[PDB]
RNA sequence: AGUGCAGAAGAGGAAAGUGGAAUUCCAUGUGUAGCGGUGAAAUGCGCGAGAUAUGGAGGAACACCAGUGGCGAAGGCGACUUUCUGGUCUGUAACUGACGCUGAUGUGCGAAAGCGUGGGGAUCAAACAGGAUUAGAUACCCUGGUAGUCCACGCCGUAAACGAUGAGUGCUAAGUGUUAGGGGGUGCCCCUUAGUGCUGCAGCUAACGCAUUAAGCACUCCGCCUGGGGAGUACGACCGCAAGGUUGAA
């Protein structure tokens, strides 16, 4: 809310963490799946996150955000829908990096259904 | 083809490597087996300080 | 049916009306295969209309259509993985053939005695919005105006 | 033939962890509505955990040279600053002038777990706390949860040691993929003194497969097998920290 923004955005499989955030952690504001009512098999999807942004750059007020130079960490579907949709004010998504969970294979993984 | 290539060098090695820090595979390469063998160990050797890295 | 791409397969011919929309809803508010009954009903109980009800069904009879015809449906079309319906273009054979039966299952609400003026009732509180008529299209058109789907879809 | 051997390979093996996936912990540079959860949700961290990382050394693995490559008899197997180590032998063989083959004496020794130090949590996984189910769930599902998950010392052995291939003598087309390393050599043509995996001539076995680099044909030992169970149940003899073995008529 600095006259500018950054976009710590997230996208586990659920619970998409829309973030467009500033530099430091000064917690600018926030969004989610959990944010517009969808719940069944719509949480990532591409028809479900049209306005995921807006409960972020409109719930701002004072903003209006005006780049990225994103970080697009925890990558989903969502993610897509949290960008080309992160220009409804001016958010000018900029730039990347192609940072994503990339860890190696040191951790130890959670179960499989059949 | 070359001659030897030890941890002295470390860009040397950025003619076969990746934009993270670490090298391509040797069957898209294809030269001297044994030559780009330890040319590219130096540059693992040269992992050990770490000049090229692992992720941004 | 292997095929399809079936049409109307009719040329809609009118009396002394001179309308294509008048000759299409005569066969379908036609009670019991009635065509004189019906013609009678569209000369004489639709032309004195006005006098009950209040305006004439001649020129007004596209405000008795475009003001209640729907645009969404809901049809289920699997797709994906899960299971949501998906709504078709309301095209010309699939939106004015089909959006053109309110007179015949209308015509057996307007609790006014005389079920003859009962059906000549249809065209006043339904002609523009919150009627009786378009009760039912408010709880169908008004379901994915906001909501949206899959686009890359078949149907 | 074995030691001489250039030595030379490949994850043959012993190399602390300087540095790094540094982890679910949290005042935190930063803050609160989410790290996160799903056939079906509660599970589950918020009456001041959060999002990724500013100190982030550490419990530890080389994560990237990593290939089916290849040391070695099968179990295997990954930077090294490298602490060490043999043979293997690829070329002919210097020495000696048979320099002997399967190998029940012995010895034996060989997968996570089962096993030995206390470390024993990075905390996941057993139990499952718990939701939930079409007519039908303590459940493969689900955050978290006490052996173990982080091991330098006693001895082992059941597994699809599914390698279900036991090892002396050559072999009737050789090419072929080629292996560090090489007989003639000099990013140019290669042959086994060689090695592997083979498409597969040729000929056998039994329907099948092997093949110049052979279950086929010829000299080999510990041997088993010689229609099925039940049968390893009376009972049993000897090893033995332990799973236990290892025996044995009906």
């Amino acid at each position: 809310n600095i006259e500018n923004g950054v976009a710590h955005i997230r996208s586990t499989f659920n619970n998409t963490i829309v973030t467009i955030t500033d530099e430091f952690g000064n917690a600018l504001s926030w969004s989610s799946a959990g944010a517009l009512g969808f719940k069944g098999s719509k949480k990532s999807t591409p028809f479900a996150a049209q306005m995921a942004s807006e409960t972020a750059s409109k719930s701002a007020m004072e903003h209006g955000l005006k780049t990225v130079e994103v970080t697009v960490k925890g990558p989903g579907p969502g993610r897509e829908s949290a960008i080309r949709a992160l220009q409804s004010a001016g958010l000018e998504v900029t730039a990347i990096r192609d940072v994503t969970p990339v860890p190696h294979n040191g951790c130890r993984p959670p179960k499989r259904r059949r | 083809g070359i001659t030897h290539i030890d941890y002295k060098d470390t860009e040397l090695l950025k003619r076969f490597i990746s934009e993270r820090g670490k090298i391509l595979p040797r069957r898209v390469t294809g030269t001297s087996a044994k030559y780009q063998r330890m040319l590219t160990t130096a540059i693992k050797r040269s992992r050990h300080m770490a000049l090229l890295p692992y992720v941004k | 049916p292997r095929k399809g791409s079936v049409p109307k397969r009719d040329v809609l011919p009118d009396p002394i009306h001179n309308s294509k929309l008048v000759t299409k809803l005569i066969n379908k508010i036609m009670l019991d295969g009635k065509r004189g009954t019906a013609q009678r009903i569209l000369y004489s109980a639709f032309d004195l209309v006005e006098q009950r009800s209040g305006r004439d069904a001649l020129e007004v009879f596209e405000e008795a259509i475009n003001n209640i015809m729907p645009v969404l449906e809901v049809k289920a079309r699997r797709v994906g993985g899960s299971n949501y319906q998906v709504p078709v273009e309301v095209r010309p054979e699939r939106r004015t053939t089909l959006g053109l039966r309110w007179l015949v299952n209308y015509a057996r609400l307007r609790g006014e005695k005389t079920m003859e003026d009962r059906l000549a009732n249809e065209i006043l509180d339904a002609a523009n919005n919150t009627g009786g008529a378009v009760k039912k299209r408010e709880d169908t058109h008004k379901m994915a105006e906001a909501n949206k789907a899959f686009a890359h879809y078949r149907w």
